[PDB]
């Protein structure tokens, strides 16, 4: 309850075999798809035969079956012939005004082949925001190689920052997320009230 | 038993009161002690009363008749003739892969456009020499991946199992009893995973 | 074979350690946050141990370093080059135990995650022992005292024994000291700069003749 | 080009942001007595340059490492704009720049 | 290879390393060993061996290389969707791995 | 400038330095502060000022600079090659350190 569904339009036009979703798109959760209508109806409606689907963590029995979404286990039925795969990266189109969070720590990193590499910026346990860096492809990527050497220093420090994120791009790699996660453009080792945070 | 560079890596043209060229790296009294040829071809081709210089030492042209005189380090660059070596010496032996277990990375060394080396180490004795540089060599370009892990083993104790390829020998190490050749790759030792 | 001689480096004189040995900090005795420097922080000093190490070119070198920041001080007009360090030889019994091993028998009781990489590389780098509670004068044996004049360049180095001094015929433990996993949280291991020391190593030598500098090893060992 | 030179300050803060359409990092060096120093690098809108990247390591290393350092601004224009790092110097560690 | 991706949670990376593409002088991979805790040492899960290529013409650390850094250091339990390819590490078969996530808890590592 | 090159024996570096290579804007300095390890407070090895250039265009650290890292965190004693060209660091001018090897013991370093 309370997990950031991807927009329909996340759904790629084939699944994928052997469990591998393809770079830069991952699998879709058991708990996502509940969660949403839109994409409930698509698989319904474009499903034919005796057919089932690998979701990450469950099975969707469609076609003839009706549109059964299958409680499983992470990754368990990756042997099935088609797994459902989600793109993860999202042109918002909002436009790029600053947004900061204050008191920060990042936490839990993602990483992925020719992707993106995020965290979860945590306050007091609550996650509070999701932020990711990628020298492959993003608005913000000239600053990969200078944001990884603060996110590594504040990562294994633990070091309180303030990060500060673009909602123009969202990403949806993280699985079930309580929280948003856009693009990370800049952090701050900081001084409450400082003009440098 | 040092290590001795063989003849054909003297630099027909020495460097000037100490310089030897980038790449290089003034040969040593033990070196040039040990090397037969490279001697023979000395007097062969030092017109007399002409003194030059080595790490250590200083060699008394044949006028003297030739002659491996001992000194401090620096001391024979007074003068404007230094003997050199160029460090990388093609070994023309197959591109296969070896490794030594359980070794440690220690004594760093770096040149200014040449190698960075390490001298790997198993309890007490001096295993072997590893280097890796972006300038030159074959695993050229496996340069700006390797540093960062030399650096890590060598800033902590990490035991290691360290891949060098005896394709190319490196001499940058002068008087060394060990050999030192081209780095290809490193394992933090595992046991479990049979690693060291 | 468990070391029978180990040493420690000390701003404290044979006078004092001769008499009344080193007594652990506190009672806590939880081989990680030992090893990790917590038990060695300020506001946070509670390790019953006394960090000891099995090589003397190990201390050599620490007091060798310590020496040449006395030097260091001067010349920034902070001091005058002067020196006084001690490198004390000490019988060990089986109240002495590895840290290296204390390491990793911890981590083979509660898991990889449990653990710290650096933290286990570093007792192995100290070669350190643990004394557990206190290291007494009997056990004290001899005692380098090395002088140093930074502005004449001149070393003085000089050796006293220990009357109190008993033989024994004693090794340090051939067994892991063992401790319930730790409840504390930790960042990394706390380690002193140039050479690297660890915090229960390089804290506990200082003494009464500033703070010092404590950084997290994991964000050093490895570039940016 | 009123340049200055401070030495055995502490790095306090360090910022890397996002400014128009170049990234700029600043540090805040410290010490008991004074007010705070700032200073900012900026890419200037300009490739090749490892130094952006190359100062922002080595700023990183001396916040880290918890040194004294020593550096040198370049006075902004206007008040209450940060100087220029021009050059940045990691004090002996443990001790003092002389 | 294998035939599908496997999923693992609850592993720690608990070696690292570096070696040529043993097919390609323009890729390198950055290897691994990682154990799932709980595991016994006879358990085929006590050291899952890994890989990755890395593009020797990009200058950088990947953003994978970055995480592998940070968790190998403060040794933390992840998630690796490993395969279903496999390379060559230390003379033996290691599958690929194409995405980690850290573990936030028993909820998503099982 | 100097006029030949010096060996200078358990050297160990006591502070590093950025700057700006006065000239050409492709490269910049690394410069420190080199000190014989134990000499005296005069002594003229107790201060030696070195610099060596990096190129801007390369991306990464050098062979040298992985090593002045390395040395420069661990305080180890070395054996200098300086001169015989001299660049400058504070005003006054500094030697170009041009190879460094660190030291095994009294053989190679007295
Ligand atoms: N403490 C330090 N002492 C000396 N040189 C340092 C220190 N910290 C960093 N350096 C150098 O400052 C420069 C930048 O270092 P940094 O770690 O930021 O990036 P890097 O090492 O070049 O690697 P990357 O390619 O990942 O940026 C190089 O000269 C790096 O070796």
């Amino acid at each position: 309850p309370g997990i950031v569904i991807p927009p329909q339009e996340q759904i790629t036009q084939h699944g994928s075999p052997y469990g591998r979703c393809a770079n830069k798109t991952r699998a879709l959760t058991v708990a996502e798809l509940r969660g949403s209508g839109d994409l409930q109806e698509y698989l319904r409606h474009v499903t034919r035969g005796w057919s089932i689907f690998a979701l990450y963590d469950g099975t969707y029995l469609g076609g003839e079956y009706g549109g059964v979404i299958k409680d499983g286990t992470p990754g368990g039925a990756f042997d099935l012939k088609t797994t459902f795969c989600i793109m993860t990266t999202r042109n918002t189109g909002q436009p790029a005004t600053d947004h900061y969070y204050s008191n920060v720590t990042a936490t839990r990193l993602l990483s992925s082949t020719n992707s993106r590499l995020c965290a979860v910026f945590v306050r007091s346990g609550q996650p509070v925001i999701g932020a990711c860096t990628s020298p492959y492809d993003g608005k913000y990527w000239s600053m990969y190689s200078r944001l990884r050497k603060m996110l590594y220093l504040i990562y294994v420090a633990g070091i309180s920052v303030r990060v500060h994120v673009s909602k123009e791009e969202q990403y949806y790699d993280y699985e079930d997320a309580t929280f948003e996660t856009y693009a990370l453009t800049g952090i701050s080792i900081c001084n409450p009230g400082s003009s440098l945070c | 038993g040092i290590v001795i560079p063989p003849k054909a890596l003297f630099t027909q043209q020495g460097g000037a009161y100490g310089r030897c060229p980038n790449g290089t790296r003034a040969l040593t009294v033990a070196e040039l002690r040990g090397n037969a040829e490279l001697q023979t071809y000395l007097r062969q081709i030092t017109p007399g009363w002409s003194i030059y210089g080595l790490y250590d030492g200083t060699y008394l042209g044949q006028a003297y008749g030739g002659i491996i005189k001992d000194a401090p380090p620096g001391a024979g660059f007074i003068y404007r003739e230094t003997f050199c070596i160029t460090t990388i010496y093609k070994t023309g032996q197959p591109a296969a892969d070896h490794y030594y277990s359980k070794v440690t990375a220690t004594r760093l060394l770096a040149s200014t456009n040449s190698r960075l080396c390490a001298v790997f180490v198993r309890d007490g004795q001096s295993v072997i020499g590893a280097c890796a540089s972006p300038y030159e060599g074959r695993y050229r370009d496996m340069y700006d991946a390797l540093r960062r892990l030399l650096y890590m083993i060598y800033m902590s104790g990490l035991a290691v199992r360290v891949h060098v390829s005896k394709e190319e020998q490196y001499y940058d190490y002068e008087d060394a009893t060990f050999q030192t050749y081209a780095l290809t790759g490193i394992s933090l030792c595992n046991p479990a995973a049979s690693i060291c | 074979d468990p070391p029978a001689t180990v040493y420690r480096y000390d701003s404290r004189p044979p006078e004092d350690v001769f008499q009344n040995g080193f007594t652990a900090w506190g009672n806590n005795d939880n081989v990680l946050e030992h090893l990790t420097g917590r038990s060695c922080q300020v506001g946070s000093s509670n390790s019953a141990f006394v960090s000891t190490s099995s090589s003397r070119r190990y201390t050599e070198v620490y007091l060798e370093h310590r020496m040449q920041e006395a030097v260091e001080a001067e010349r920034a007009g902070r001091g005058t080059g002067h020196f006084i360090g001690y490198i004390y030889e000490v019988r060990a019994d089986n109240n002495f135990y590895g840290a290296a091993s204390s390491y990793f028998e911890y981590v083979d009781t509660y898991g990889d995650n449990a653990g710290r990489i650096l933290a286990g590389a570093l007792a192995t780098y100290q070669s350190e022992y643990l004394a557990h509670r206190r290291i007494p004068p009997e056990n004290i044996r001899r005692v380098t005292r090395v002088y140093h004049n930074g502005i004449t360049g001149e070393t003085t180095t000089t050796e006293y024994s220990n009357a109190r001094y008993v033989s024994q015929q004693t090794r340090a433990n051939p067994n892991p000291y063992t401790s319930r996993r730790s409840v504390a949280s930790i960042v990394g291991t706390l380690v002193r700069m140039a050479p690297v020391v660890g915090a229960c190593m390089a804290r506990q030598a200082e003494s009464s003749e500033e703070a010092m500098v404590l950084v997290y090893y994991e964000s050093i060992a490895y570039s940016f | 080009l009123p340049t200055h030179l401070y030495k055995n300050f502490t790095v306090q803060e360090l910022a890397l942001k996002l400014k128009g359409k170049n990234q700029e990092f600043c540090l805040t060096a410290f010490m008991s007595g004074r007010s705070l120093v700032r200073a900012c690098l900026s890419d200037a809108g300009h490739e090749h340059d490892t130094w952006f990247d190359t100062m922002l390591g080595f700023a990183i290393s001396a916040y880290a490492l918890k040194s004294r350092i020593a550096l040198t601004v370049e006075d902004s224009p206007y008040p209450g704009t940060p100087g220029d790092l021009l050059e940045l110097q990691i004090c002996p560690l443990n001790g003092y720049c002389e | 290879d294998v035939p599908y991706v496997l999923v693992k949670t609850n592993m720690v990376v608990t070696s690292v390393a570096m070696k040529p593409y043993e097919v390609t002088p323009t890729r390198m991979l950055v290897c691994g060993i990682a154990a799932k805790l709980g595991a016994a040492a006879s358990s085929p899960d006590a050291h899952v061996p890994f890989c990755f290529g890395k593009d020797l013409k990009r200058p950088g650390s990947s953003p994978m290389e970055v995480m592998l850094r940070a968790v190998f250091m403060q040794q933390r339990p992840l998630r690796m969707f490993l395969g279903p390819k496999q390379l060559t590490f230390e003379g033996k078969p290691a599958l690929e791995l194409i995405r980690m996530v850290e573990c936030s808890g028993k909820q998503d590592c099982p």
